[PDB]
């Protein structure tokens, strides 16, 4: 009776940058959806494709569980059918994306006075990511026809970008925890159900 | 949608001062603000990104700073090539738009020189067409700030009126004014005393020029 | 040569159909934010529409549903195809490389768009004639003509110290007015000929207008 590690995710000290965002495979287990619902600061919990009610009531394949951190003026392109820098260049959502999307304010975790340039996120991308694609290339984009040679400069600059939380920035441009989980059911047994 | 106030509209510098320009935005935007310099006629110059920092090959006498709502450009040594007009810009994705400040237009300053005041009567060549046009020019003046009021009969006019204002003449430094009051060739017959009234900074009191018509 | 080059501006009526190039050389359009910004007559400069290098494309409100940004690799050009345009929209319009928090490095020379339901006149033009009453100031009324622009010089160049040509106002009417004057000596009034040589491509207009102190 092994319970689906849901703590370990929302209850994570440290988040990963949007750009290489971590994703918990959670699998043959007991979920209990009863712990997210209603929670205290829980700025967004859309869900897409299923309804969370019935969440209990469903058994599904595998379970994935994507964390990341992004900031409050991007937290709607984290949705099916989206487009940004987020969506496009960092983490893509399909147009038959069945889950839910959950996101709340934590400028009192991951915002110093300073500023917090840890969490990344892709400025320039050739082309957008497709669903569920991770890019974690560091190389020297190439926005010209001379190349580059891994030698930042003009029109060859560096694909990452710092977010510099700081505590009193507007709520746009604070840090949201984002976690995002998706419910696969393919040519497969499941799994992962609810009680 | 994000305002970007701007202040000053204008502001007048002798070479070597020491140059603020403030930008406020309407709502937190960190440090995505940008600078910019542009000439009559040319296009945009980029010479501070992310608020303050220097864009390759501005001089070192630009500098910006700030972050959130309030942000200033500084110019520490006035150049003869910085006369010209700054804008900001949100160079952030949300809320769209992209929205650039009003612009600071930084102008020679020179000694206050008051205008020269001419008017002129509608030409009977066009009384003949129908339509009266008077016009009123301030001749090499400083500032530019400089207010021309209508008055038909001692009656003040607006809204029938436009103005046009010539670029810093390049020797003297002075602005050239023209204020043309248009009126049909009926309307322009039933009245007498036509005038402009003038006040700049480096009149006492208004100056008013005036003619009859007909006389 | 790293430049931006625009084209295909010029004059069109309201609703009309206009599409504006943007030749590069050393910046990649597909690489690049590439961006539309447009300049009305004494204003701002107000952003216009975004073309994201993976396909991601922005408009302003103002523009949406009329304007529509697009791009040739092959060319290596920018395009802003403009439907039903409006008399707002009358503007240089620039085409540029955004570097989102780097800035908009790259601006391009800008090409202009004139929007009016006007017809190509030639200006009708009226003396300003110096008044009965030490230096006196007289001038010719370039009135009612379209498009821009007009050239004015005084006594077929000759004269040049105290000339004051204004840029031209846009009337109700749609047609352009301007006012071109001079200061002179008033002892000059009586021994010297004051003509305004008015130039108007547009519409093949050469004319020349002696302005003399009026007789009572």
């Amino acid at each position: 009776t092994n319970l689906c590690p849901f703590d370990e995710v929302f209850n994570a000290t440290r988040f990963a940058s949007v750009y290489a965002w971590n994703r918990k495979r959670i699998s043959n287990c007991v979920a209990d959806y009863s712990v997210l619902y209603n929670f205290a600061p829980f700025f967004a919990f859309k869900c897409y494709g299923v309804s969370p009610t019935k969440l209990n009531d469903l058994c599904f394949t595998n379970v994935y569980a994507d964390s990341f951190v992004i900031r409050g003026n991007e937290v709607s392109q984290i949705a099916p059918g989206q487009t940004g820098n987020i969506a496009d260049y960092n983490y893509k959502l399909p147009d038959d994306f069945t889950g839910c999307v959950i996101a709340w304010n934590s400028n009192k975790l991951d915002s110093k006075v300073g500023g917090n340039y840890n969490y990344l996120y892709r400025l320039f991308r050739k082309s957008n990511l497709k669903p569920f694609e991770r890019d974690i290339s560091t190389e020297i984009y190439q926005a010209g026809n001379k190349p580059c040679n891994g030698v930042a400069g003009f029109n060859c600059y560096f694909p990452l970008r710092s977010y510099g939380f700081r505590p009193t920035y507007g709520v746009g441009h604070q840090p949201y925890r984002v976690v995002v989980l998706s419910f696969e059911l393919l040519h497969a047994p499941a799994t992962v159900c609810g009680k | 949608e994000i305002v970007m106030t701007q202040s000053p509209s204008s502001l007048s510098a002798s070479v070597g001062d020491r140059v603020t320009i403030t930008c406020r935005a309407s709502q937190g935007i960190s440090s995505y603000l940008a600078w910019y310099q542009q000439k009559p006629g040319k296009a945009p110059k980029l010479l501070i990104y992310a608020a303050s920092t220097l864009q390759s090959g501005v001089p070192s006498r630009f500098s910006g700073s700030g972050s959130g709502t309030d942000f200033t450009l500084t110019i520490s040594s006035l150049q003869p090539e910085d006369f010209a007009t700054y804008y900001c810009q949100q160079l952030d994705s949300y809320p769209p738009g992209y929205t650039f400040g009003q612009g600071t237009k930084v102008d020679i300053k020179r000694t206050v020189a008051a205008p020269s005041v001419f008017i002129f009567p509608p030409s009977d060549e066009q009384l003949k067409s129908g339509t009266a046009s008077v016009v009123c020019l301030l001749n090499n003046f400083y500032p530019r700030e400089a207010k021309v009021q209508w008055k038909v009969d001692n009656a003040l006019q607006s809204g029938n009126s436009q103005e046009s204002v010539t670029e810093q003449d390049s020797k003297d430094s002075t602005y050239s004014l023209s204020s043309t009051l248009t009126l049909s060739k009926a309307d322009y017959e039933k009245h007498k005393v036509y005038a402009c009234e003038v006040t700049h900074q480096g009149l006492s009191s208004p100056v008013t020029k005036s003619f009859n018509r007909g006389e | 040569q790293v430049q931006l080059v625009e084209s295909g501006g010029g004059l069109i009526q309201p609703g009309g159909s206009l599409r504006l190039s943007c030749a590069a050389s050393g910046v990649t359009v597909s690489s690049n934010y590439m961006s539309w910004v447009r300049q009305a007559p004494g204003k701002g400069l107000e952003w216009v529409s975004i073309i994201y290098s993976g396909g991601t494309t922005y408009y302003a409100d103002s523009v949406k549903g009329r304007f529509t940004i697009s791009r040739d690799s092959s060319m290596n050009t920018l395009y802003l195809q403009m439907n039903s345009l409006r008399a707002e929209d009358t503007a240089v319009y620039y085409c540029a490389r955004d570097l989102m928090v780097y800035g908009i490095d790259v601006w391009g020379q800008g090409t202009t768009v004139t929007v009016s339901s006007a017809s190509t006149k030639g200006p009708s033009v009226f003396p300003l004639a110096p008044s009965s009453k030490g230096t006196a100031a007289l001038g010719c009324l370039v009135k009612d003509y379209f498009p821009e622009p007009v050239t004015v010089s005084w006594n077929s160049g000759a004269l040049t110290s105290g000339v004051h040509t204004f840029p031209a106002v846009l009337q109700s009417s749609g047609l352009y007015s301007l006012s071109s004057v001079v200061t002179v000596p008033s002892s000059s009034l009586g021994t010297q000929t004051y003509i305004c040589n008015v130039n108007h491509k547009p519409s093949n207009t050469k004319v020349d207008k002696k302005v003399e102190p009026k007789s009572c």
